[PDB]
RNA sequence: GGGGGCUGCUCCUAGUACGAGAGGACCGGAGUGGACGCAUCACUGGUGUUCGGGUUGUCAGCCAUGGCACUGCCCGGUAGCUAAAUGCGGAGAGAUAAGUGCUGAAAGCAUCUAAGCACGAAACUUGCCCCGAGAUGAGUUCUCCCGAAGGAACGUUGAAGACGACGACGUUGAUAGGCCGGGUGUGUAAGCGCAGCAAUGCGUUGAGCUAACCGGUACUAAUGAACCGAGGUCUUGACCA
RNA sequence: UAUCGACGGCGGUGUUUGGCACCUCGAUGUCGGCUCAUCACAUCCUGGGGCUGAAGUAGGUCCCAAGGGUAUGGCUGUUC
RNA sequence: CGACACAGGUGGUCAGGUAGAGAAUACCAGGCGCUUGAGAGAACUCGGGUGAAGGAACUAGGCAAAAUGGUGCCGUAACU
């Protein structure tokens, strides 16, 4: 994942795609992996309501096409890209629901929030 | 006898009851003919060699002693044909693997990691790679930066680039003797040994296992 | 046997590997490794062709489970965390062992379909 | 590199045929001169060429008119020089190097066929 | 003689010390990430006019099976090498500057100084890895040798190699090939039966063909003979007889 | 006199500009960029310290020090 | 003819020899082999093929390359 690329979403906030605009605290020659916070501004939506379409803010991504590595050998691929938009409350979703599993070192010492409220898990 | 030495044969496999499956690399451990032993001191810290034990020198056995009081005696390798070994001279240099080797023993084998010319800087001393979409620009192993400020036109000696190799001594710990067995009197090492095949190991009991 | 099939019967010992996998068959895998609080139980997961696994030390293949956002990824059988497989549809063809397609067009009819 | 394949000494076409044709040479007449690298891959190009048209059937000598395009010394393959080989694998038709003669300096031996 | 390790996050310590509150640390011990450095691939993944298949034109009468466009084109693709792969990359010890002090005068007080002295910097030296007898204190050891010790030339092949080398073997041989077997790649054969009007659809065949690995096995392939070829220098340092 | 700091005075550097024109004037392919090698410091930090309008935290200023690290991108050919 | 046994230039007739829309590839007839050699599986340069994921982010400009691309049916905008 780079700049200017297209990501689905994974909350249920209104929004459908989105594009990629920037990462914090990640510089390098285009990237946004797993795991890292990233701003954005998304594409398709509701463009009504409270002003979706066009508004520029934070995301964390949990899939992606690039496939990594397990401590077992293993590697997994996923077919596109998703993201979840989060708001200024510290690392917290913006929408209701989650849609797709969720890694494991996202868990435990990371996010706790996030688990809770995810239905997959591999 | 500090230690003995036989050459790596290659990488096979031993199902112990006890434990677990796991790879053993023979190694060739035979009839060796030490004829003399070469002791090196450590004065400050550049080796140089004390004296030289012959089949009769007790003039030269005297102060290979006491210097190893002093902890100053450094690593002991003896004119030998076909291989080392230590008070091995003293009886007449002529021994047997079956002489110094028990299995199940806890040994360190040291070795000379395995001429490749040129290598990137990633193949060289480990440097990782362009994860990412670094990877995608094709520019796997490349660090992507020869030195900081264009001006200098210059990298800094530290910053780490391509170079020679090949034609590192690494002593790995704790390596558990599994048996001596095979065509001719060989070792079985658990896991694996630095170096490539024929290539020549040290054998020494493990400092702490 | 030679010296190098020799050093490969013991670790992952050549556990009867299961009839099939076999063209289309899709028998579905099992499990038991932990991950989390070692307490998992067993699974369930569809595959298809993309067979693969060499003599020694062989491998199910690509899965290409439909179920969730799609699949792939797969454990070599036999291993530490395996246990017995079981049936499925039964064959079909096309070549079994480098089966691409499956991927890239998976429908109905195009599924479950050479 | 890699290991020793096989040894095209000129380029790629040049290096099938030069078999056909000196394959056919060391059964029209039991002597042959060519290089180094000479016919020592021509005593392949015959046997294969002996052996599947050793018993005489019907999918036996069309492989033999195939590699040698000739009805005089793929009939003489059979009823003689097989039978002629009956009880002896190998060792078809076998030769030793010679000194290097005139010309381009290449030494050759001279097939033949015991 | 050549060289590097830099930085960040998290946990324990604290929601504690400090503070009205808000707010909010530290020393130290650990795990990990990013980045930059010698190798190696078993695992995951990328390559292939080896190979298998489809198919156009044309020739062998058709069929079968093949030649040609120096893989006809198209599709797929094994080995090695590789990477988005994997294993490894200290601590510690020593010395000054700024500075902190000791003892102590010149000024019988005082004073880190003026003599002397105790400590004190990621950097420096070393550790560690690599090169290295042309390392100008230009090495060490053993044996052989001053009319015969030893050595160069050749032949068969490489764990080798960019033309002048290196390494292994040379019948006290398995080094290479053949054969067989082992370990692998493809996918249903020839023929015939009944197939069928035919393409080719069936049955007999879950049948053949093929290999740039390994082993067994000398069966085959590693002579003969020539030749480069110095001969224990001189003076003296001690011992043996 | 933490910090800021006029008037006036005294200097160093020579990267700017001005001046002179002593030298070249019997010809050493431009600008910018790129690629690649070495050197320097008027240290932006890391390290050790002083001061504070220094409670803490976070900062401001200053000293020793360059060992390492001091490294990148979007628009514009463009150097502000 | 071009200073040369110079891959340059130079008019007419044979455009029904055999497979396709055709004076397009393959192949009789006829003609020819008059466009310096030998031995290991480097770097570099000249032509060319294939490359995962993104894909003009390169560039003065998509230059280059590629894509579409036969035939039949359906259907076909602004403008004139």
């Amino acid at each position: 994942i780079q700049e200017q690329t297209m990501l689905n979403v994974a909350d249920n906030s209104g929004a459908r795609r989105v594009m990629c605009i920037k990462v914090l605290g990640g510089s390098h020659r285009r990237y946004a992996g797993v795991g890292d916070i990233i701003k954005i501004t998304i594409k398709e939506a509701i463009p009504r309501g409270k002003v979706k379409k066009g508004d520029v803010l934070k995301a964390v991504v949990v899939r992606t096409k690039k496939g990594v590595r397990r401590p077992d050998g293993s590697v997994i691929r996923f077919d596109g890209n998703a993201c979840v938009l989060l708001n200024n409350n510290s690392e917290q979703p913006i929408g209701t629901r989650i849609f797709g599993p969720v890694t494991r070192e996202l868990r435990s010492e990371k996010f706790m929030k996030i688990i809770s409220l995810a239905p997959e898990v591999l | 006898m500090i230690g003995l030495v036989g050459k790596k044969v290659g990488m096979t496999r031993i199902f112990t009851e006890d434990g677990v499956s796991i790879p053993v690399t023979v190694i060739e451990v035979e009839a060796n003919r030490v004829t003399q032993v070469k002791d090196l001191a450590n004065d400050g810290y550049r080796a140089i060699q004390v004296t030289t034990g012959a089949k009769k020198a007790n003039r030269v056995t005297k102060p290979e002693a006491g210097h190893f009081a002093k902890a100053g005696v450094e690593a002991g390798r003896g004119l030998w044909e076909f291989r080392l070994a230590e008070g091995e001279e003293f009886t007449v240099g002529q021994s047997i693997s079956v002489e110094l080797f028990a299995d199940v023993k806890k040994v360190d084998v040291t070795g000379t990691s395995k001429g490749k010319g040129f290598a990137g800087t990633v193949k060289r001393w480990n440097f990782r790679t362009q994860d990412a979409t670094h990877g995608n620009s094709l520019s796997h192993r490349v660090p992507g930066s020869i030195g900081q400020n264009q001006t200098p036109g210059k990298v800094f000696k530290g910053k780490k680039m391509a170079g020679q190799m090949g034609n590192e001594r690494v002593t790995v710990q704790s390596l558990d003797v599994v048996r001596v067995d095979a065509e001719r009197n060989l070792l079985l090492v658990k896991g694996a040994v630095p170096g490539a095949t024929g290539s020549d190991l040290i054998v020494k009991p493990a400092v702490k296992a | 046997s030679n010296i190098i099939k020799q050093l490969e019967q013991e670790q992952m010992k050549q556990d009867v590997p299961s009839f099939r996998p076999g063209d289309t068959v899709e028998v579905k895998v099992w499990v038991v490794e932990g991950s989390k609080k070692r307490l998992q139980a067993f699974e369930g997961v569809v595959i298809a062709i993309r067979n693969r696994g060499l003599h020694s030390a062989f491998t199910v293949r690509k899965i290409s489970n439909g179920e969730g956002v799609e699949r792939v990824f797969q454990t070599h059988s036999p291993v530490v965390d395996s246990i017995s497989v079981k049936r499925r549809g039964a064959v079909r063809k096309a070549k079994l062992y480098y089966l691409r397609e499956r991927t890239g067009k998976a429908a109905r009819i195009k599924e479950r379909l050479n | 590199h890699r290991k020793s394949g096989r040894q095209l000494n000129r380029n790629s076409s040049h290096r099938q045929a030069m078999f056909r044709n000196m394959a056919g040479s060391l059964v029209r007449h039991e002597i042959i001169k060519t290089t180094l690298p000479k016919a020592k891959e021509l005593r392949r190009v015959v046997e294969p060429l002996i052996t599947l048209a050793k018993t005489d059937s019907v999918a036996n000598r069309r492989l033999a008119f195939a590699r040698t395009r000739d009805n005089e010394i793929v009939a003489k393959l059979f009823n003689e020089l097989g039978p002629r080989f009956a009880s002896r694998a190998g060792g078809y038709t076998r030769i030793l190097k010679c000194g290097f003669r005139a010309g381009d300096n290449a030494p050759m031996a001279y097939i033949e066929l015991v």
